[PDB]
């Protein structure tokens, strides 16, 4: 469980719209959860992200954990396909 | 449409004060038809209350009969519109004191009302008016039949409460029938609507008197014993000293004649030390 | 037997209907008739709610394309 | 009032503020009585040799013949009853509740969230039917008994996914205020050969131990998916689990007050034996919401969202055909999501309309 993934958004490049969407997807509702409760609605709870197999979703997740300075958990689909019962 | 009808309300009212049924019925039919097609909110209510008001003030029952059977036979009618029509006929049939007109009008309100609607409580009001009419006419078995056809268990519009107590009106006119089984069945199935009728009211006396007279004809005494003790207990019976002493005489002469078991032993050694029977020492003795 | 009276219901005719129903289905039918009686708030079932229960239990709705038949 | 300013100037702190040391003394006395205790062995009673001598097997240890404490309900010490043993004299000190499987524990202590009955929308006839078939034996059993029928064992709710079977069962459980066993049939199958049926056994043993209980087994087609003799190992163990479920629900040991709810999306593939009555007495069709049902769902899920000025439902109903339940809830939620895209503290009609648009596109 790494805590410091060491990204400043200067490591990830070319996903500027994607990274702004990242920020407003997780950290922006996190700091302004009070403005979410003012609306009387619950914040978004997860993000669906897709791309080619070598498109760097992992590093973007690290960068997100970096600027949000939060702890970082991680699960892998190809890790979860085997290991039979227990993945859950 | 609403503009046509709202500038027509003066025009159609000044036309209505002439009677002249045919043409106004035709135009109101056309406008009500277009508003049923278009699903309008207030113009439909105004136009149907208008036609019903015009028939009632113009003093024809065949014409309002035709209005009812047309927009019952006619389709795409707003249910609130039919409800307002029948409730207006109700408030246009309970105040009139014409026996043939009243009976014909309740016949029409009976045969229109397949497909009961949220206003079926207000229709229960008119069926209790019909209950008064069958009380004054002599019909007894058909009386209970008719006021039970407007049933209460299919009636789901708001909790029964005391409001639709015509379960107890059924037990009452059916005590006139003397068929206690119906009353026991409704009492058993009142489970959906709380086991006991709403406390701190005046129908307590009515229901418990139906119960005591029903038991009197039965010949059972023990449940009636408990019931008359309960009649004693209530503070409502403790308003005037007379009423207490009369009802207490009744309670005691109801309680002496019972056989013996253990639950009545519980009752009697719970009630033996009661302090409000000493004003009448004969029955205490 | 433990059921309340049927009020002159053709139990023998319901029996006589040719239908491949097991004793579990008979117990169902009777139970469902009781449920319908409770819902309609009448303690003595008769042909109406009994018939609705009978139709309800053995639905066996074919829903089958007719080219099979 | 000479030396009676407030209270002697001192008793205010001495009487209660400095009497917190008596609360600490109470804590010390609890430590005392905890100290005099010695702890106890645990075990399961195996047999009643006589009125006094009991064969008791300690867990992961040897078995003994032991006596019982003088004041105890011997009529309660059935075989298999988990019990406590004094560590030194080895006598029955106190009975214990039967050990619950960790999976059954987890499946049991999930809070239903006290969901009310209003928050369903447009299921009126079916929810009335389910209310009857589950609630009524749990509210007035005497009604069923006097009628002359046996209270129903349970029923099935079949329909397309997202149609509220889970929510409806949860509402029944919350309204009953009883023990609820929320289960999904895909989660009990195990690679180990005999563990799935064993988990079913533990589930129903807990249910019988914690009456009144509601067994909600979602996705039942993953267990009761018809019996065939092809012979593959996995589906054959599925047959075995189905047989165990049938036994536990309408087998030799009758069920009293457990009332089990089962939901699925493929009612047709269920095994006829499971589909036979006695086990599942009613089949409820929780079908896709109708137009009136759709508007009901819309309005019931539009409560918490703050509306400004005008929000109508018939437009969303007519232009949101084919939806179901959670999709309409998604419409409301992502309308709220839209509300911060243009930074409102409220919602507008066009917001709702574009929300149902995007939800419909996601539906395509
Ligand atoms: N724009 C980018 N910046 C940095 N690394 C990238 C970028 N695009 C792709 N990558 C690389 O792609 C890999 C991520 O693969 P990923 O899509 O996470 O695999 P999977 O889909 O199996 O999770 C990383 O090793 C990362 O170095
Ligand atoms: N009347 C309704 N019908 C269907 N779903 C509803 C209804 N009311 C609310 N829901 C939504 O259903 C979701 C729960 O999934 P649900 O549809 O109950 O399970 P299932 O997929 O088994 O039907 C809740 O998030 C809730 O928002």
């Amino acid at each position: 469980v790494d805590e410091r993934p060491t990204e400043q958004y200067s490591d990830i490049g070319g996903l500027d719209k994607q990274i702004q969407e990242l920020v407003e997807a997780i950290v922006l509702p996190m700091n302004h959860k009070e403005k979410f409760e003012n609306l009387g609605i619950q914040p978004p709870k997860g993000v669906l992200m897709y791309g080619p197999p070598g498109t760097g979703k992992t590093l973007l997740a690290r960068a997100c954990a970096a600027q949000t300075k939060a702890t970082f958990l991680k699960l892998a689909g190809p890790q979860l396909v085997q290991m039979f019962i227990g993945d859950g | 449409y609403s503009a046509t009808v709202d500038q027509r309300l003066p025009e159609c009212a000044k036309l209505a004060k002439e009677g002249r049924l045919q043409e106004v019925i035709e135009t109101l039919l056309s406008l009500e038809k277009q508003t049923r097609t278009a699903s309008d909110m207030v113009s439909t209510s105004r136009i149907l209350v208008a036609v019903v008001k015009m028939c009632y003030e113009a003093k024809e029952w065949d014409l309002l009969n035709e209005n009812i059977m047309l927009l019952s036979k006619r389709r795409s009618q707003l249910k609130q519109a039919v409800a307002k029509m029948v409730q207006q006929c109700c408030t246009y049939v309970e105040e009139i004191t014409d026996l043939p007109i009243k009976l014909r009008l309740i016949d029409t309100l009976r045969m229109v009302t397949e497909g009961k609607i949220y206003v079926e409580i207000e229709r229960a009001r008119l069926t209790k008016t019909l209950a008064t009419i069958k009380e004054q006419n002599g019909d007894v078995k058909e009386a209970a039949s008719i006021l039970q056809e407007l049933q209460v268990e299919t009636y789901g519009s708001m909790e029964k409460k005391e409001r639709v107590e015509f379960i107890l009106e059924q037990m009452r006119l059916c005590l006139a029938v003397k068929d206690y089984i119906r009353t026991q069945i409704i009492s058993k199935k009142i489970n959906t609507k709380f086991f006991q009728e709403e406390n701190t009211e005046k129908l307590k006396l009515k229901y418990y008197n139906l119960m005591i007279q029903l038991d009197q004809h039965e010949g059972s005494y023990l449940s009636i014993c408990k019931h008359y003790r309960a009649i004693y207990d209530t503070p409502c019976i403790q308003a005037e000293s007379e009423k207490w002493q009369q009802a207490l005489k009744s309670v005691v002469l109801y309680v002496i004649l019972a056989p013996f078991d253990n639950e009545q032993s519980d009752l009697v050694h719970r009630i033996s030390g009661d302090k409000k029977l000493e004003e009448i020492p004969k029955y205490k003795d | 037997s433990k059921m309340n009276l049927s009020e002159e219901v053709d139990l023998e005719d319901y029996v006589a209907r040719p239908d491949k129903i097991s004793g579990a289905d008979i117990n169902s039918i009777c139970q469902e008739s009781g449920m319908l009686a409770v819902r309609e708030n009448r303690y003595i079932v008769l042909a109406k709610d009994f018939e609705k229960a009978y139709k309800t239990v053995i639905k066996k709705d074919e829903q089958e394309h007719e080219f099979y038949k | 009032l000479l030396e009676h300013k407030e209270i002697d100037g001192r008793l205010k702190e001495l009487r209660e503020q400095l009497k917190e040391l008596t609360k600490q003394y109470e804590k010390s006395e609890n430590d005392l009585k905890a100290l005099q205790s010695v702890g106890q062995i645990v075990g399961e009673v195996l047999k009643q040799l006589t009125e006094e001598k009991f064969i008791v097997k300690a867990t992961n240890g040897p078995r003994y013949v032991v006596g019982c404490r003088r004041q105890l309900d011997k009529s309660k010490l059935k075989p298999g009853t988990r019990v406590a043993l004094d560590m030194t004299t080895l006598t029955i000190m106190r009975y214990l509740p039967r050990e619950v499987d960790p999976l059954v524990y987890n499946m049991s202590h999930e809070d239903p969230g006290n969901v009310s009955y209003s928050e369903i929308g447009g299921l009126s006839e079916q929810i009335r039917e389910l209310r009857e078939v589950i609630e009524l034996p749990l509210t007035n059993p005497e009604l069923f008994q006097r009628v002359g029928i046996i209270p129903p064992k349970g029923c099935l709710l079949y329909g397309p996914p997202g149609t509220g079977k889970t929510l409806l069962a949860r509402a029944v459980a919350s309204q009953l205020d009883c023990n609820f066993l929320k289960v999904v049939s895909s989660s009990i199958v195990d690679k180990y050969i005999g563990e799935s049926a064993r988990l079913i056994r533990e589930m129903f043993n807990y249910a019988r131990d914690h009456q009144p209980c509601i067994i909600f087994m979602d996705e039942i087609d993953a267990i009761g998916g018809r019996r065939f003799s092809e012979g593959t190992s996995a589906d054959r163990e599925i047959q075995r689990t189905l047989m165990e479920l049938l036994n536990q629900m309408d087998g030799f040991d009758t069920l009293h007050r457990v009332k089990m709810i089962m939901a699925t999306n493929r009612p047709d593939t269920l095994d006829p034996a499971l589909l036979r009555p006695g086990r599942l007495d009613r089949k409820i069709h929780i079908d896709l919401p109708n137009e009136q049902a759709r508007l009901d769902i819309l309005k019931i899920h539009a409560g918490p969202i703050t509306k400004h000025g005008e929000i109508d439902y018939e437009a969303i109903v007519k232009l949101s055909d084919g939806f179901n339940g959670a999709d309409l809830r998604n419409v409301c939620t992502e309308a709220g999501m839209f509300a911060i895209r243009a930074d409102h503290d409220f919602v507008v009609q066009e917001d709702f309309m574009k929300a149902v648009r995007k939800v419909a596109d996601s539906k395509k």
